[PDB]
């Protein structure tokens, strides 16, 4: 379902699919290759832990980050189509939309490209 | 082995699995099940939304817009300052330090920071029970940021710390001046007369150095004001004032003195 | 039994803002176990009090020890034994109000309970965990007693 | 700050909750996202009245004339019941919100369903409505009056009954009244 | 007296205020004091550290008539594991001598020779 | 001026504020007497407010008898102090003002033209709006 | 399709009551059982609560239009 | 009015006929209302 992260550059399943077949232990494979995925927030190595505590599994964390960065980027879009000089604003749009355009079809990310 | 499959797709199955750092031995275990990898893959595949890859995404955005860096990134720290204040539990914690067998450094990446300081702070005071959570305490303290546990007026109880904060706010007062004499100084007086004994100790320091005049009427005229800042309160820092003074070398002069100070009349 | 609250008190003070009425006299008294203030006002013309002065002081829901919760009507001829035998001072009044240190979101700590006995005023202030048996809208005696000791 | 802080009924908090109402009235309150919708709806029309009474007083003169004294009935519904302001009591505050609303449709001044017949008896009422929803607020009835169920049905007919006594009786002669009321006092001016 | 102990906590124990609590003197006798000598080793720290407070109020008549047991309190003071009961003790023990109090905090207590020597760096810089 | 017209006037008004002070107290005489003259009385002696060592009632454990219904007020003293409401004893007032009425009990207070007499929200007044004309009638009389 | 009050007002009662007890005073039929009473205007006073006054209202609108209410139809003040 | 930095929505003029020519009749209702209010609540009575 990664139709335009190829463009990114970014490893998508297949590429995990291959990793998996390809691989020796399954610790360093499955380790390595989803924690250089993973978010690089200096910070974030602390928080692993104390969420998984309780049992209360790390997708809910990551889920949470992405609905508060999509409410955080719809209100960015909106402004960005209020403040901002006509001309430097309609570039950045334009530039914006060219790069992130690659994941349309997408719905996690569809208020981006939809509003932009 | 087929109910370790099972098992697995079950975890697996919920979306956004991906990034679970637990995942790789849940996998491993699938890898010991021998089963055929190809129901694993095609739920990874369908289970990622990229949220990594939303979260730089977002930065790179908000960075284009205009808005500094700073805003979100206080933000995003207190979401996740919410989730692990509200998400904490002591015992795992405890046995994840006793199994590692040595300690983390990601304890020390969060030691480093001013607003994990303050969510260590808050856990501690929310699980004082919790022993990882004093060791994080004492790392902290070793680390030298021992300022940003409670002090000024919070903790003054303690005796380095309230010694500590008392000459700071000395130090602060004579830097201060004559044009400080009426902001500082109430500052520096209600955290002084919080007890008695804090009060002892800054009236007994206020004599000590009133013994020497190299500047030390300022000292003198500090403590004066903390002496009608405690009246104004309530004290009845006049018997104080006479245990301070010569003047109790003298039980008679000094005990009329307390009289007419308690009842505050000429007599 | 219908004992509410029970404890010694010694009168700490007399009416300090001066004489208001002639025959009844404001005490501030403090007691000596709970370590609670009262406020009481006392027909001191008939019952005299002094500073310094030590008493007995029992609130009780009812006057006979059975319990029988009495209707409250003025029923002299009674020869039922009461409670009254063996105090001097007995007023009869109703509580009407009831403070405390209550939060949002704690329980209270600190109480305060309001008396009238048909005008003469009482506040008993105190830890929360002895004054439980007041409440609001409710009869209830004082039963004062001075002690020699 | 104070208004909203006095008015607002916060349904996040859990202590306060537990502490003025049952606990099978908290979770009601807790999880249900339409009685929060409710809520909110009635907050900001609360609101929107706080405006309209803002801009009909000027200089801030709270000291109005109205029909039904609410806080003495309150009071008297406190003292029948024995209502005990102590401890958590059993109103759903929707209730409260549906009999405002439901009471505010028996208060009748001008009679029928024509649009303008309609915003005549609207205006007629509008500030004693005002009144009444500033009075009985979920969060008013939850933290400081405390009444129970049949304590606010009783309240409810009680502010029924009473409004319609103070309709003006038909016939009568208002303008002898107003003469008589003015001159009067007119006796007993230097 | 009759559980003197329980006493001295429920009348002075008000550990919200860390001030003197009013007529502190007058809770106060030989025998008080005499009574609180033998049972100075159950009581709480801010019910110490009340009573401590509070014997600096008392008169100075009454302190010389009973300056014994005042001495026996203060070392009992002394020897308390608090250590602002200590640096309390330290201040009292020179009451029942003179009357002022003691200058000589040096003695095990180097927070006071810190800030001591820092108060007296900035003083001499700033007067 | 939607107030009363008919209130407490001369002496009975000069007698009612020194009747309801908080001094005032009876013995089984005298309360025997006035209870003679209440036309509602239900023919219960109340409770006396003092038991030992002498019967003693109250004035305003009297005058509780007279005010009908269970009639709530509050009003203040002619010569309330404003600065009593500030400090403690808001609710326990040293000068016996803040007068407090209670399920038709007089609770505290003393009653001056400020309460009885024809004032908007005066004892009367509520009187009135709660109970009907009758009921009120019968309270002056009893006053009286 | 009346819209005038549904209540009565103080005056219908006045004049109800007075012309119920001048009719009672002439030997008309009373319409409720008498415990012993001879007063026409405690009489009428009892039909009234009991609402068995053989009277209609006919209330004038200022258009010339007028509505009529039975006293049993109509809500009794007292 | 028309004079410059006099508020010309706060000032009135006391006198009805006045007001009457210059603002209308609904501003003469309203200021005649305002007038015997003053003139009766001087003494500190109230008329409903």
């Amino acid at each position: 379902m990664f139709a335009g992260l190829q463009d990114l550059g970014v490893a998508n399943g297949e590429d995990l699919k291959e990793t998996l077949t390809n691989c020796t232990e399954p610790l360093k494979a499955i380790e390595q290759f989803q924690t250089e995925n993973g978010v690089l927030l200096p910070s974030l190595q602390s928080a692993l832990p104390f969420l998984d505590l309780h049992g209360t599994p790390r997708l809910e964390f990551h889920q949470s980050v992405f609905d508060e960065l999509r409410d955080k980027l719809l209100e960015r879009v909106s402004a960005i189509a209020s403040e901002g000089k006509a001309e430097e604003r309609y570039k950045k749009l334009e530039d914006l939309l060219e790069k992130s355009f690659s994941l349309v079809k997408m719905p996690s990310l569809q208020p981006v490209v939809m509003c932009v | 082995d087929a109910e370790v499959q099972q098992e697995c797709l079950h975890k697996f199955s919920t979306r956004d699995y991906i990034m679970e750092p637990s995942i790789f031995n849940t996998l491993k275990r699938y890898f010991q099940a021998g089963g055929s990898p190809e129901n694993v893959i095609q739920l990874l595949s369908e289970n990622y939304t990229a949220v990594a890859q939303t979260v730089n995404l977002l930065a790179e955005w908000l960075i284009q817009t205009g808005v500094e860096p700073v805003q979100v990134q206080e933000t995003v720290e207190n979401h996740l300052k919410s989730l692990l204040i509200k998400h904490f539990d002591p015992r795992k914690a405890d046995s994840i330090f006793t199994e590692e067998g040595e300690t983390p450094a990601w304890l020390e990446q969060m030691i480093a920071h001013t607003t994990w300081r303050d969510l260590f702070y808050k856990l501690a005071e929310a699980h004082p029970d919790c022993l990882m959570l004093n060791f994080t305490v004492k790392l902290i303290s070793d680390a030298g940021y021992q300022g940003e546990i409670t002090s000024v007026s919070t903790a003054c109880q303690q005796l380095e710390v309230f010694s500590r904060v008392l000459r700071t706010s000395l130090a602060t007062i004579l830097d201060g001046g004559e044009e400080n004499l009426e902001k500082n100084l109430p500052e520096f007086a209600k955290m002084v007369c919080h007890g008695e004994h804090t009060y002892l100790f800054a009236q007994a320091m206020m004599s000590v150095l009133a013994q020497e005049e190299q500047g030390g009427s300022a000292v003198r005229r500090i403590a004066q004001e903390v002496q009608r800042f405690a009246q104004e309160k309530g004290h009845d820092a006049s018997q104080i004032t006479l245990a301070l003074g010569t003047a109790a070398s003298y039980p008679r002069a000094c005990q009329a003195l307390g009289a007419m100070l308690s009842k505050g009349a000429l007599n | 039994a219908g004992i509410l609250f029970e404890d010694i008190f010694d009168v700490k003070d007399i009416d300090p803002e001066g004489k208001k009425f002639d025959r009844v006299s404001r005490l501030h008294c403090e007691s000596e176990s709970f370590k609670m203030d009262l406020i009481l006002d006392v027909n001191i013309q008939i019952y005299p009090v002094d500073l310094g002065d030590k008493f007995r002081l029992v609130i009780a829901s009812t006057l006979y020890e059975d319990g029988t919760l009495d209707d409250g009507e003025y029923n002299p001829t009674d020869d039922r034994p009461s409670r009254a035998d063996q105090f001097e001072y007995v007023m009869y009044g109703k509580v009407y109000r009831i403070e405390g240190d209550e939060t949002s979101t704690e329980a209270a700590t600190r109480l305060s309970a309001y008396v009238s006995y048909g005008g003469l005023l009482m506040r008993l202030q105190g830890d929360a965990n002895n004054l439980h048996g007041f409440e609001v809208d409710s009869r209830v005696y004082l039963l004062m007693k001075k002690l020699a000791f | 700050k104070a208004f909203e802080k006095k008015f607002r009924f916060d349904y996040t908090n859990e202590r306060a909750l537990r502490r003025t109402l049952q606990e099978d009235l908290v979770k009601d309150v807790l999880s249900n996202a339409h009685i929060q919708n409710e809520l909110e709806r009635e907050f900001e029309r609360m609101r929107e009245d706080r405006e309209v009474l803002r801009v009909i007083f000027p200089t801030g003169d709270s000291k109005v004339v109205l029909p039904c004294n609410l806080l003495r009935m309150i009071w008297n519904a406190q003292k029948i019941f024995h209502i005990n302001p102590r401890l958590p009591s059993d109103l759903h505050p929707i209730k409260v919100v549906e009999g405002v609303k439901e009471l505010s449709k028996k208060l009748v001044i001008v009679n029928g369903d024509d649009p303008l017949s309609r915003q005549a008896q609207e205006n007629a009422t509008l500030l004693f409505n005002i009144h009444l929803r500033s009075t009985l607020c979920s969060r008013r009835m939850a933290e400081e009056f405390r009444l129970s169920g049949e304590a606010f049905d009783w309240l409810l007919g009680e502010i029924e009954s009473k409004f319609n006594q103070a309709i003006a009786h038909p016939g009568e002669m208002v303008g002898a009244l107003a003469a008589q009321s003015l001159g009067e006092p007119a006796t007993q001016m230097t | 007296e009759s559980d003197t102990g329980l006493w001295l906590h429920n009348k002075l124990g008000a550990t919200d205020e860390l001030w003197a609590p009013p007529s502190i003197a007058s809770l106060l006798t030989a025998a008080v004091i005499d009574n609180i000598r033998l049972c100075f080793h159950g009581l709480s720290s801010a019910v110490k550290l009340k009573l401590l407070l509070g014997t600096l109020h008392l008169p100075r008549r009454t302190v010389d008539e009973m300056k014994g047991a005042l001495m026996e309190i203060i070392q009992l003071a002394s020897l308390d594991s608090d250590p602002w009961v200590l640096m309390v003790a330290d201040i009292l023990k020179s009451f029942p001598d003179t009357g002022s109090l003691n200058l000589e905090l040096e003695e095990q207590n180097p927070n006071v020779q810190d800030i001591l020597g820092e108060l007296r760096e900035k003083v001499g810089e700033c007067e | 001026s939607n107030r009363p017209v008919m209130g407490i006037v001369q002496d009975t008004l000069t007698a009612v504020r020194k009747f309801t002070k908080r001094d005032v107290f009876l013995e089984r005489g005298e309360v025997m007497n006035l209870l003679m003259f209440l036309s509602t009385w239900d023919g219960k002696v109340p409770q006396p407010a003092i038991l030992k060592p002498r019967p003693l009632w109250t004035g305003k454990q009297i005058f509780s008898l007279i005010i009908p219904g269970h009639i709530n007020c509050i009003r203040t003293h002619s010569t309330h102090p404003d600065d009593e409401d500030s400090g403690p004893y808001k609710h326990i007032s040293p000068g016996d003002t803040k007068v407090v009425v209670e399920n038709g009990e007089l609770i505290m207070g003393i009653l001056c033209k400020k309460s009885l007499g024809t004032s908007a929200g005066s004892l009367v007044h509520i009187s009135y709006l709660e109970m009907g004309h009758d009921i009120t009638r019968l309270f002056y009389s009893n006053i009286q | 399709k009346r819209i005038t009050t549904p209540y009565m007002t103080k005056y219908e009662r006045a004049r109800v009551l007075g012309t119920r007890a001048l009719q009672i005073a002439m030997c008309a039929p009373v319409m409720v059982e008498l415990e012993g009473e001879t007063d026409p205007l405690l009489i009428a006073m009892k039909e009234l609560k009991a609402r068995k006054i053989p009277i209609i209202i006919r209330r004038y609108l200022p258009d010339g239009s007028y509505e009529d209410w039975g006293v049993d139809e109509l809500i009794i003040s007292d | 009015l028309s004079e410059k930095d006099v508020d010309p929505v706060r000032t009135t003029s006391n006198d009805i006929v006045e007001i009457f020519t210059v603002l209308g009749i609904e501003a003469v209702r309203k200021a005649l209302e305002r007038e015997l209010y003053h003139v009766i609540s001087f003494d500190g009575s109230y008329v409903n």
